[PDB]
RNA sequence: GUUAUCCGGAAUGAUUGGGCGUAAAGCGUCUGUAGGUGGCUUUUUAAGUCCGCCGUCAAAUCCCAGGGCUCAACCCUGGACAG
């Protein structure tokens, strides 16, 4: 648990590859925000919170299998960019865009977390958390 | 259109139970329901929706004029299939299933050519002019060709709908229809994976009663669909 | 019920003999076959070297429909032919853009062959290496960048290219998946 | 620096080349030996495309190359921009206005100072023509005579809509920049570009 | 055309961009000093990070836009992204 962000991302990727809709993730401001964003983008069905023994679990419903489990044309990819060993930052004009914009990029900036779209409207650069296909 | 199903009849014929919990495929864990005495109990509220959709597409496909196969190779399911197929006037496989029946058509059809020559031979009465070795040999040809080509011997052309009993033992049928672009409407017990069929109906394996229930429902759908394709063309 | 002899001779006359009927039907399929590679493979027997030809061949309409196929025979011609059929039954479709290029940038992996495709500006032509280039050219992609990294083997690179252009998502469909209007993702 | 070799030959191998020869080739008489290379390597195809281009316009390779660099520089579709550049050449606009028999003739004309661009004498073939430009004959007897007899005795009226011609003084006028459909040959520029990826 | 020199192709020293069960490659196994990374919540600060404005990073070169030697190479004016 040296990195929480990468961990969330990873659990998602694993549950996804295994064709399961439901994931338990540990909550945190970052986690919660990231998931919110993930919802307003439409990458994930629904999110909700649970509590036991002062632990918080966000469970995430995931988009249903593609017209069977066997014949899948599409998966859902996640990639950590800035990680504890190398922190990647970008100014306004270097802000990444994924596959011509089909995917998104998550930024942590002065005004909070957002997508690259929001950064382009508001004109801010910052730290790039991950890429999402 | 409606079909005949209720919780009470499916409770009657014994559809709701399946093989022991040592033997199960967790791939089926989403739509299973309970577990009793180390005997699994499969969800019937899913079973009714799948059986409804199955009889619906069976009705549309019968009405448009498409051709039907049915398959199970078991001991009881074979005696049930000859009669299911005669009652719906369809093509069947009960006895030993030959690899390549669907996928390799050309050689299967030449095998049918020579089986037809054999059917003309035997009724012509020209098997009485032969040495004893020749009649015993032509009778080997006959015995075999009847076993394998018995229920399909009417069909000319590639069958576009296939119906199947218990996909565990039926692997090659599933493979061949997966390959050729054919839909499979299949019976699932707790041991089988729900990849291999287009419409997979949760069902029972060991029971002759479940086989008869779901197969009579389906052959009734094919029968009313047979009235609708006797009308539409 | 009409007699069995006349109706079974009707299914015998409708399915034609392979010894009395010659074959060229293929240009009516609207396809073109392009031979990528011709190799002489060998099985060895107590007598000596038993020689065969392996042909790797792709088919396309140059209209956005393409496939790969592999075949084996004693003669160049026959293997070519088998390759043709195996390809035709294996065939798929490449997502295209109004300018005849790719939706986006993509990688692919098949065996030790890795393949890099990225969209281009109109008028750049197709720049790539043998397998990837023939596949893409036969698909009809007009402007494409590609480089095979990893291995050089023709066949694997072909299959990898197919894997690439198969996973390509066109914008309409990501709009439909995400559940968001096109113009919102455009920005 | 100019191609003085046999034309008909390059015509046979490459294809139909307007800027070279008006005489249609012989039946070809290669049907005796029936000698072929088998088929053509992709490379040979691309090479013959480029060769087509180059020999139609009378250009040297090293020249074509720098044209191509100019092309890759310009912002827009590469092959198209290239074809523009090749088609705005002076001896070429001279030819395509029918002021000349062929491109070698037009080159000869330009070279001997028989032409004027905006009342200024330009004797170099590769002069690049720009919009709103006057193509005139020099006012001397011989210049007029050449331009007249080569203009009138050739019946073709194809003039590709960016080119104006006026009757008595014979004032040619370049109106605008070429359109890709108005180009002077049948070529997939894509192929020439693909050949030049390696320079 | 040949030879020499350098970069390329070479993902063949790999940040972008590789590997280490059997192909070259996991110290024989631990304890631990420097060193690197390090869970959650609230506040602070503002070193990084981000945005705006200013100074400068000479002219020539490269990039864009015109102009001049008949064209081009070359020359001249004006201007700027980077960083
Ligand atoms: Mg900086
Ligand atoms: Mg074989
Ligand atoms: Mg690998
Ligand atoms: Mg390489
Ligand atoms: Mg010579
Ligand atoms: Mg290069
Ligand atoms: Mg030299
Ligand atoms: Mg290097
Ligand atoms: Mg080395
Ligand atoms: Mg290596
Ligand atoms: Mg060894
Ligand atoms: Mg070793
Ligand atoms: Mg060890
Ligand atoms: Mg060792
Ligand atoms: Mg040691
Ligand atoms: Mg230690
Ligand atoms: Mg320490
Ligand atoms: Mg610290
Ligand atoms: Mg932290
Ligand atoms: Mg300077
Ligand atoms: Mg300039
Ligand atoms: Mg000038
Ligand atoms: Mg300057
Ligand atoms: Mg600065």
């Amino acid at each position: 648990g040296k990195d929480t962000i990468a961990d969330i991302i990873t659990c998602i990727r694993n549950a996804d590859m295994n064709r399961k809709g439901t994931v338990r993730i540990v909550s945190t401001n970052i986690t919660e925000n990231i998931v919110k964003i993930l919802l307003r983008e439409g990458f994930i069905e629904n999110a909700r919170k649970h509590q036991e023994r002062n632990k918080y679990f966000l469970v995430l419903t995931l988009r249903h299998r593609r017209n069977k489990k066997g014949p899948y044309l599409n998966t859902f990819h996640l990639k950590r960019v800035s990680r504890p060993g190398l922190r990647i930052y970008s100014n306004y004009q270097r802000i990444p865009r994924i596959l011509g914009g089909m995917g998104i990029a998550i930024l942590s900036t002065s005004r909070g977390i957002m997508t690259d779209r929001e950064a382009r409207l508001e004109g801010i650069g910052g730290e790039i958390l991950c890429y999402i296909w | 259109r409606y079909w005949n199903i209720n919780l009470e009849e499916m409770m009657e014929a014994g559809v709701h139970f399946g093989h022991g919990t040592r033997k199960w495929n967790p791939r089926m864990s989403p739509y299973i329901s309970a577990k009793c005495k180390g005997i699994h109990i499969i969800n019937l509220t899913r079973t009714a929706r799948f059986l409804s959709e199955a009889c619906d597409l069976v009705f549309d496909a019968s009405s448009r004029g498409k051709q039907f196969l049915i398959v199970g190779t078991k001991n009881k399911a074979a005696d049930s299939v000859a009669r299911a197929a005669i009652r719906a006037r369809c093509h069947y496989v009960n006895k030993k299933w030959l690899g390549g029946m669907l996928t390799n058509w050309s050689t299967t059809e030449t095998r049918l050519h020579k089986f037809r020559d054999l059917r003309m031979e035997q009724t012509a009465g020209r098997l009485a002019r032969l040495p004893k070795r020749d009649a015993a040999v032509v009778k080997r040809q006959l015995s075999h060709l009847q076993t394998y080509l018995g229920g399909i011997k009417y069909m000319t052309g590639l069958p576009d709908i296939v119906i199947i009993v218990d996909q565990q033992e039926e692997y090659t049928a599933l493979r061949e229809c997966i390959t050729l672009g054919i839909p499979t409407i299949c019976l699932i017990d707790t041991n089988c994976n729900p990849d291999l069929a287009d419409i997979s109906i949760p069902a029972n394996d060991d029971a002759i009663a479940s086989i008869r229930l779901i197969l009579t429902k389906l052959v009734f759908a094919i029968c009313e669909g047979r009235s609708s394709y006797i009308r539409n063309p | 019920l009409g007699n069995d002899v006349y109706a079974m001779d009707s299914k015998i006359k409708k399915a034609t003999g392979f010894g009395s009927k010659s074959k060229k039907e293929k240009i009516r399929d609207g396809f073109e076959e392009n031979v990528v590679q011709v190799r002489r493979v060998t099985k060895v027997v107590k007598g000596g070297k038993h020689m065969r030809f392996r042909a790797i061949v792709v088919v396309g309409d140059k209209k956005g429909q393409v496939g790969v196929g592999v075949g084996k025979a004693k003669e160049v011609v026959s293997a070519v032919q088998k390759a043709a059929v195996d390809a035709r039954r294996n065939i798929i479709t490449v997502p295209m853009t109004k300018y005849l290029t790719f939706p986006h940038r993509n990688e692919a992996d098949y065996g030790a062959a890795r393949v890099m495709l990225r969209p281009a500006a109109p008028g750049t032509g197709v720049i790539a290496g043998g397998a990837v280039r023939t596949v893409l050219e036969m698909a009809g992609v007009e402007n494409a960048l590609g480089k095979q990294l990893g291995s050089n083997n023709a066949l694997n690179n072909a299959r990898a290219t197919i894997v690439a252009v198969q996973t390509m998502r066109q914008f309409s469909d990501v709009a439909r998946d995400r559940g968001i209007p096109m113009e919102e993702l455009w920005k | 620096s100019r191609y003085r070799g046999p034309r008909f030959k390059k015509i046979r191998r490459l294809g139909a080349l307007p800027g070279l020869t008006n005489k249609r080739p012989r039946a070809g008489s290669d049907l005796r030996n029936q000698s072929r290379s088998g088929k053509r390597s992709q490379y040979r195809i691309r090479l013959e495309e480029k060769q087509k281009l180059r020999f139609h316009y009378g250009i040297t390779e090293r020249q074509l190359l720098k044209y191509v660099r100019i092309a890759r520089k310009a912002k827009g579709s590469t092959g198209q921009v290239l074809l523009q550049l090749l088609e705005m050449r002076l001896d070429n606009i001279l030819f395509r206005l029918g002021m000349a028999p062929t491109i070698p003739g037009a080159r000869q004309l330009v070279n001997h100072r028989h032409i004027l661009v905006n009342g200024r004498i330009v004797d170099i073939p590769s002069y690049r023509c720009k919009p709103q430009d006057t193509i005139m004959a020099r006012d001397e007897q011989k210049s007029i005579a050449l331009i007249q007899n080569s203009l009138d005795l050739s019946p073709r009226e194809e003039l590709p809509k960016h080119l104006t011609l006026n009757p008595f003084p014979y004032k040619g006028l370049v109106n605008q920049i070429i359109d890709s459909k108005w180009v002077g040959l049948k070529i997939n520029e894509l192929l020439v570009v693909e050949y030049y990826s390696r320079q």
